[PDB]
């Protein structure tokens, strides 16, 4: 996600993660979030489970 | 009319409005202010 | 990491490789598949580990 | 916020139409899939194109 | 050693659909007649596949050309290793290569006579050029003569590969062993022709494999005490 | 992009016999 320039919306890139631990606070500290909309989940549950 | 009215007010930038919304996991909801939903409540963001 | 060799036979909370819940643990004879790590019933409940 | 976190692309581009022969025969993207006009949109959209 | 004896398995671009399952190694201990010489103890051979999203004809009207990034699955080390890679195939313009008039089919081959562990890939590179490869992965297969099952499905999380050797070596149950980062929807697959250039003293018979399409169905699976499925109902 | 080795130095692809009638043989294996 950080090595190269991001693609366009019609050419979206996909990352799938399995059997790993990721530093969510470090990921979120690099972005100024302006709007979010979750479905059948909450961001606190994503950070807690 | 209603029995009691409680107002919590603070200086807050409008660029971080998504951090005050329910369910958020940012620094504001984790270490600064978590909104209590026990009573009928409303959150207002405004400018002076 | 905490062990279960003390908390057998009573209601405890578990977090087994990300799977969370509460239940009662007891040493049993092995059934199911070892590699899948989880044994379920027909109602999608964890009955073995 | 920081331009060193992710390299900046040239511009934001997106598709407005994607059809065969006539606009009545439009091809719509599916949920979580790529557009049929991906190869055409790879050429980019700018002032001239 | 003479010319390769193959069928027209190329230029046959079957629809991928929901994926397919492959029955490998049936009748791997019986005796059957040679195809080139219509008899010996049959042995198990592994399929080689070629999956992509777009297909077209070759430079002179011959069908079976995969455009853009193509998922290629190849057995290696004489049925010991399996290599999967995701590249864009550029046809070559040799005397008998696909971008040339004298072209009928492409084939991969292994010379039985310290294993090189790269002969199949070299035989593939003889026919195609490999450019902009995203990933290459390798897997070990212990060589035996048991009947096996292999399958492929695609999903929003990528391409899933299922093998019986993971959990049920002596049964037919199929278990996932890798997930590939192929997110463009696969629409076509072809079975790559394979030949063995063994001498008359080293010739053998190879078991047929069967490819069955996969469909969204409800099944009634009977789970045994040890967790294996030995009985099902469609 | 992962490196997948040198390009083939050969200038001639191999010669193949495409016979289909020899391979038309049936040992039916339906899904049971
Ligand atoms: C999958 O592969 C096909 C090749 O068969 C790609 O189509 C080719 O895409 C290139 C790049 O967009 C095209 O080149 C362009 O040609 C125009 C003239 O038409 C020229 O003005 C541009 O400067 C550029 O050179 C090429 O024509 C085109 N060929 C065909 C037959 O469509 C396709 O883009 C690939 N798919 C993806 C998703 O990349
Ligand atoms: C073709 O013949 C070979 C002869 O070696 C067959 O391989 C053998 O298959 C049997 C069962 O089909 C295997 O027995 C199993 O052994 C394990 C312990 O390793 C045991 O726990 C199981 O309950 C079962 O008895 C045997 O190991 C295996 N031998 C070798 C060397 O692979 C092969 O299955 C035959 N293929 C056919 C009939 O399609
Ligand atoms: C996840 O990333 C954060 C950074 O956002 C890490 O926090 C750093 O921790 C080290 C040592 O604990 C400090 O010296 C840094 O000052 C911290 N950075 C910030 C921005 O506070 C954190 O260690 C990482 N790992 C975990 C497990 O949270
Ligand atoms: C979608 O975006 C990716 C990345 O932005 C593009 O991948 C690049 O493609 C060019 C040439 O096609 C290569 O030179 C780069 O090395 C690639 N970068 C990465 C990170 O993969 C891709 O081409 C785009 N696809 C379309 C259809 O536009
Ligand atoms: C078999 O061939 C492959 C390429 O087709 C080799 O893989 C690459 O080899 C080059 C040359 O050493 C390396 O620079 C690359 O890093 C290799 N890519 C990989 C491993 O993904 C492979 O090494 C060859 N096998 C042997 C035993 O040499
Ligand atoms: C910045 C988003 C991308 C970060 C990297 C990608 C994925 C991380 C996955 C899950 C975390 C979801 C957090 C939801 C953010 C909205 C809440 C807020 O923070 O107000
Ligand atoms: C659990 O049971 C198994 C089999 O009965 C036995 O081998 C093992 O020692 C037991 N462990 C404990 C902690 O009781
Ligand atoms: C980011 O922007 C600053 C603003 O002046 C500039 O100095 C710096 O070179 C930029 N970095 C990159 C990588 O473009
Ligand atoms: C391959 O051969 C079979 C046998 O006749 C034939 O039915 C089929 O059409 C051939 N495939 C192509 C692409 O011609
Ligand atoms: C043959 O192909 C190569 C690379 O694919 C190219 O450099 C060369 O010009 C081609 N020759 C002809 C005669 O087309
Ligand atoms: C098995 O895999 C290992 C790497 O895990 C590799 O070094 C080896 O060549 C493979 N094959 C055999 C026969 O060990």
């Amino acid at each position: 996600m950080f090595s190269s320039q991001p693609p366009q919306v019609y050419n979206f890139s996909r990352l799938v993660f399995t059997n790993c631990n990721y530093n969510l606070t470090r990921l979120l500290s690099l972005f100024q979030v302006s709007e979010f909309s979750c479905h059948q989940v909450s961001p606190s549950a994503l950070a807690s489970g | 009319c209603y029995s009691s009215l409680t107002v919590d007010y603070f200086a807050y930038p409008l660029s971080m409005a998504s951090y005050l919304r329910q369910g958020s996991t940012g620094p504001i909801a984790q270490f600064n202010y978590k909104q209590d939903f026990t009573n009928p409540t409303c959150r207002i963001l405004a400018a002076v | 990491d905490t062990k279960v060799d003390d908390k057998l036979g009573r209601c405890i909370e578990y977090s087994l490789y990300g799977v969370t819940g509460r239940g009662v643990f007891q040493n049993c004879t092995p059934v199911g598949l070892k590699q899948q790590r989880f044994v379920y019933d027909g109602f999608d409940n964890l009955v073995g580990y | 916020p920081s331009n060193v976190t992710i390299p900046l692309p040239q511009s934001y581009m997106w598709l407005t139409q994607c059809y065969t022969n006539s606009p009545s025969n439009s091809h719509y993207v599916e949920a979580g899939s790529y557009t049929p006009c991906l190869g055409l949109a790879s050429r980019g959209f700018n002032t001239f194109n | 050693i003479g010319k390769h004896f193959i069928s027209n398995y190329s230029a046959e671009t079957l629809p991928f659909g929901n994926g397919f399952v492959v029955r490998i190694g049936f009748s791997a201990n019986k005796t059957g007649s040679l195809v080139i010489s219509p008899s010996k103890v049959i042995k198990k051979i592994y399929p080689a596949f070629m999956l992509g999203t777009a297909v077209t004809s070759f430079a002179h009207g011959h069908a079976g050309r995969y455009l853009n990034h193509t998922l290629v699955i190849l057995p290696e080390s004489c049925g010991t290793s399996l290599t999967v890679f995701y590249c864009i195939l550029e046809p070559r313009n040799g005397t008998r290569c696909p971008n040339h008039q004298d072209y009928t089919s492409y084939v991969i081959w292994e010379t039985p006579h310290s294993v090189n562990r790269n002969a199949t890939l070299n035989s593939f590179k003889v026919s195609f050029n490999l450019r902009q490869c995203k990933f290459m992965r390798t897997y070990n297969i212990s060589d035996d003569e048991n009947q096996e099952w292999f399958g492929i499905t695609q999903n929003a999380q990528g391409v899933h590969l299922y093998s019986s050797r993971k959990g049920d070596l002596y049964g037919g149950n199929m278990f996932l062993f890798d997930t590939l980062p192929v997110y463009e929807t696969l629409k076509y697959y072809t079975v790559i022709p394979r030949s063995l250039r063994s001498r008359l003293n080293e010739r053998q018979a190879w078991a047929a494999f069967y490819v069955y399409s996969l469909h969204k169905l409800t099944y009634l699976l009977d789970f045994s005490v040890d967790g294996y499925v030995r009985r099902a109902i469609d | 992009d992962v490196d997948l080795g040198p390009d083939s130095t050969r200038d001639t692809c191999d010669e193949v016999v495409v016979q289909v009638s020899a391979f038309q043989k049936d040992w039916p294996q339906p899904i049971n």
